RNA sequence: CAAGCUUGAGUCUCGUAGAGGGGGGUAGAAUUCCAGGUGUAGCGGUGAAAUGCGUAGAGAUCUGGAGGAAUACCGGUGGCGAAGGCGGCCCCCUGGACGAAGACUGACGCUCAGGUGCGAAAGCGUGGGGAGCAAACAGGAUUAGAUACCCUGGUAGUCCACGCCGUAAACGAUGUCGACUUGGAGGUUGUGCCCUUGAGGCGUGGCUUCCGGAGCUAACGCGUUAAGUCGACCGCCUGGGGA
RNA sequence: UUCUUCUAA
């Protein structure tokens, strides 16, 4: 359908909940029968400035080729969770599938 | 838009006679090979040739005596915005008799000369000098 | 110009390190920039003229450099 | 001498910072056109993923804000 | 813009070749699906007075059309209009 | 929508009324109503306590559920209704159970959406939530002060209350008067701004348009005589006092807050 | 008038560039306000001062909070739009341009009185909002005077929604459309080709800047984006005032 | 820093 690029910041004491967040969000996606191509957790990683008066977060990096309707339902989902700080959607031209150059 | 052909036939050859280009082309039509036979005829051009099926193209080949142009002046007379035709009587003398008129008349494009030995006048297309 | 001074390093070589960045990032002329406010018309009118003197005095300095003066 | 044009990539990725902090300064200003010499076109795509990389916490947007 | 199956839906329903998709009642038939399918874009944006440029060069595109189809031949001009739904 | 009448007759010169197409044009819901007979501004010792009060046209009263106890169980809304009770108007929702309520309407509700109370009841405009449930920035109304008590915040045709703090045990709140007020967290709130917000908009146009509404007419204190009021008297317009009450009380800026009880939930006055 | 034809004009296919528009989000920096910690006699301002703010603790500094408005660097005689105009980032809706090859329709075109629509800022109406800036106004200076420039304040306003106004040196002081006429150095954006033997070599489109030849012009200058050579249509001018 | 004006042929 619509090909999004999906990055979301966790916050980092609640880093244990993040692949429980995960599998939610493909069965979002494959539940509206949409296609995940790449799903890349990135870790905890160090801030360039603090956030939130907190110095960390966990970045999950997803790619997502669903119908617009479902990506504004999930958009909500970032914005009442309180774990994740910043959630970033970015629409792309293209199914992308090759590693991430900070996965490397 | 192309309100006016022959008035881009004109405008073409005085462009390139003061351009010094040896050669014109434009497309042609069944009325602007009838005004290039007169020049040809009458002795400002050279020759002209028409080349291609779908779209023919009217090439001038113009003339050039002792460096400077030939085509000393040429101007459209009638055009779209405004006809002008004469009777036979009231056929111009371009240049007191230098010049010619290309008029249009019932038996074809013809010079003014022509048109009072014909005996009958039509539309003025140009005034060549 | 977030600036450490390194180790055995003599005060005026930092400080003239410190002179360096600060003209480098553009500190003094941004802040003189923002002291006033300059209008869309005098922004627009003084940018367009500093394009002209980029520009003609390129063209003056390469005609001058063809013809002598003595 | 722009070094996208040799390498010849269809859009700069925001997420490759280590290219990206090529191409900002210390102070995480972004560095102008004519020095690092990138071709416009690639420099509209470097600071379109600058701005996205600022907004993730991947790059500062000053070296003194804290 | 209109999606390119759509377009492909009217060119094959009104082209008399399936293929020649610039005949006049094509042409008419895309602007009509794409002014129609604007209605409901200026009736929620109405301050979008760019984008209405360009509907009323459809619309004023579409007049021209339907006007040097009723001379061309007047039995296709009754046949597109009933179709569309067009008043005049 | 707003609507300016056409001067065929002074005294609708200047009415602008105010339509909604979406309210019903019927009776409405028999079991919800009861009394409410009318007062005059007296007292049960028969005196005028509060002014200006009185006649106007008879009116029904609305049982409105400001509790908003039925927790878990959906609803849908299947009318709205006009209140003379109240500047608002009211929603006819129906639970699944079959019981029907009356509610404040809010301002995107229509006829046929779902809502919902209780503390797993999502974030859409109609549904009431505990205040440790509901997000820090949203606009909310029919807002409790004692958990459980009924909604008292924010109940007038337009208004809404934002929730900008939370520490605890309590949620500082910004009220529609500008005032800053400190609220337990377990007090139950509505989303979305309360409906009818154009009411403020109409203009009653006539004398006799206040009179239907119950509100006699009001003499200025300085039209009247030395024995009636402070301001009264005087050859000619005299008006040389400071302004008061009819009971002596200064009335352009003195301040009469004098609730010490209430103070510790007072975080910033009105401005 | 009838029948055509494909070059004008248009449709389709695939792409590219963009501060083009409308709507909703969101981020960082700074300003002011509020609270608090440290701290103590100045601060601020100017040509110099004073009004002003300060021992009731300012300014400075650190932490926290609120709110509005604008989006450093990128950034460019760069881009887009019919003009006005458009500048963080993200999404949704959406207009136009251009390119490459074809396919297709067959003159369907150009211009346009009246008409209709758009139309900067200032202003007006209703309802919000209001940090900064700032007419008005106030105080301080300056001066012969100072209803000013300077200073310290400060209200409409600037911001948002919806209406109205319909004007600017709304300028390229150059109406739109089409054709032809020597060149040079660029910018930007496609696209073809050469071994990309590097960011190169050879082309071919769009847009744009500068110089300049013929020609034109009162001159200044304009000069393939004409103010050159022509065609179509429209708007307008007729001494300076009065106006 | 402020710093104005000058008729007659
Ligand atoms: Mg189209
Ligand atoms: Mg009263
Ligand atoms: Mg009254
Ligand atoms: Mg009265
Ligand atoms: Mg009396
Ligand atoms: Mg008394
Ligand atoms: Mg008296
Ligand atoms: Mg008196
Ligand atoms: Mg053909
Ligand atoms: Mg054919
Ligand atoms: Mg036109
Ligand atoms: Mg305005
Ligand atoms: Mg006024
Ligand atoms: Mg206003
Ligand atoms: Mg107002
Ligand atoms: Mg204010
Ligand atoms: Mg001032
Ligand atoms: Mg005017
Ligand atoms: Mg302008
Ligand atoms: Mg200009
Ligand atoms: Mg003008
Ligand atoms: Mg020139
Ligand atoms: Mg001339
Ligand atoms: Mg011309
Ligand atoms: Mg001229
Ligand atoms: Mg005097």
């Amino acid at each position: 359908m619509r090909h999004y690029e999906i990055v979301f910041m966790v916050h980092p004491d609640q880093s244990e909940q993040v692949p429980g967040m995960i599998e939610r969000y493909t069965a979002a996606i494959t539940g509206a029968e949409g296609k995940i191509h790449r799903l890349e957790d990135w870790g905890r990683r160090q801030l360039a400035y603090p956030i939130n008066k907190l110095h960390k977060a966990h970045y999950v990096l997803m790619n997502v080729e669903a119908p617009q309707e479902v990506i504004d339902e999930l958009e909500t989902t970032f914005r009442f969770n309180d774990a994740v700080i910043r959630s970033m959607v970015m629409r792309t031209k293209h199914a992308v599938t090759e590693a991430s150059p900070m996965v490397k | 838009s192309m309100q006016d052909p022959i008035a881009d036939m004109l405008t073409r050859i005085r462009n390139g006679q003061a351009a010094n280009k040896a050669a014109v082309t434009m497309p042609s039509s069944k009325l602007k090979v009838a005004i290039a036979n007169v020049l040809k005829e009458e002795g400002f051009i050279e020759d002209f040739k028409v080349e291609g099926d779908t779209k023919p193209e009217l090439e001038l080949t113009l003339k050039y005596f002792q460096g400077k142009a030939v085509v000393e002046s040429i101007q459209r007379v009638s055009r779209p915005g405004l006809r002008i035709y004469k009777r036979k009587d009231e056929l111009p003398k371009v240049m007191a008799g230098l010049g010619i008129a290309v008029v249009s008349t019932s038996k074809g494009v013809m010079t003014d000369r022509a048109a009072r030995q014909a005996g009958l006048g039509g539309e003025i297309i140009c005034y060549v000098a | 110009p977030v600036i450490k001074v390194r180790e055995n390093e003599p005060f005026d070589v930092a400080l003239r390190r410190f002179k360096r960045s600060c003209e480098k990032a553009g500190v003094l002329a941004e802040v003189r920039r923002r002291e006033f406010y300059e209008k869309p018309t005098t922004e627009r009118k003084r940018a367009k003229a500093s394009a002209v003197k980029r520009h003609a005095k390129k063209l003056a300095r390469e005609n001058a450099r063809r013809t002598r003066l003595y | 001498f722009c070094r996208f044009t040799a390498e010849g990539v269809q859009e700069i990725d925001y997420k490759d910072i280590a290219t990206l902090k090529n191409y900002i300064t210390e102070s995480g200003k972004i560095v102008p056109s004519r020095i690092t010499g990138t071709r416009a076109k690639y420099q509209r795509q470097l600071a379109r993923a600058i701005k996205r990389a600022r907004y993730l916490s991947l790059l500062p947007y000053t070296d003194r804000h804290q | 813009s209109l999606s390119t199956e759509a377009t492909a839906k009217i060119v094959s329903e009104f082209g008399r070749d399936a293929n020649d998709t610039g005949s006049t009642e094509v042409q008419v038939a895309l602007l009509t699906a794409q002014i129609n399918h604007l209605q409901g874009h200026f009736a929620e944006h109405k301050k979008d007075h760019h984008s209405r440029r360009g509907l009323l060069r459809m619309v004023s595109q579409r007049r021209k059309l339907l006007d040097y189809l009723k001379r061309k031949d007047v039995a296709r001009y009754t046949q597109l209009i009933e179709r569309l739904g067009l008043r005049r | 929508a707003v609507v300016k009448c056409k001067p065929t007759s002074p005294g609708r010169r200047h009415v602008v009324k105010v339509v909604n197409p979406e309210l019903h044009k019927g009776k409405p819901f028999a079991p919800l109503l009861e009394k409410n007979s009318k007062s005059g501004g007296r007292n049960n010792n028969g005196r005028i306590t509060t002014r200006h009060i009185g006649g106007g046209h008879k009116q029904a009263y609305r049982i409105v559920d400001f509790k908003r106890n039925k927790d878990g169980i959906p609803a849908v809304v299947e009318r709205l209704e006009y209140d003379p009770n109240r500047s608002a108007n009211i929603a006819l929702v129906l639970y699944k159970d079959g019981e029907r309520r009356y509610i404040l309407a809010p301002k995107g509700l229509k006829a046929g959406d779902q809502i919902q109370s209780g503390v797993d009841a999502a974030i859409k405009p109609g549904n009431t939530l505990p205040m440790r449930n509901i997000p820090v920035g949203s606009t909310v109304h029919n807002v409790e002060m004692k958990p459980g008590k009924g909604g008292q915040l924010a109940r007038s045709a337009g208004t809404y209350v934002q929730i900008v703090a939370r520490d605890g045990a309590y949620v500082t709140l910004r009220l529609r008067s500008g005032e800053m007020r400190k609220v337990e967290a377990d007090c139950r709130a509505t989303l979305g701004e309360v409906g009818n917000a154009e009411h403020m908009l109409r203009v009653l146009g006539k004398a006799g348009a206040a009179r239907w509404r119950g509100v006699r007419p009001t003499v200025r204190g300085t039209a009247m005589n030395p024995v009636d009021h402070p301001h009264g008297g005087g050859e000619g317009r005299n008006f040389g006092k400071h302004p008061v009450t009819p009971w002596g009380v200064q009335t352009k800026g003195k301040k009469t807050r004098s609730n010490k009880r209430t103070d510790k939930f007072i975080v910033r006055r009105r401005s």
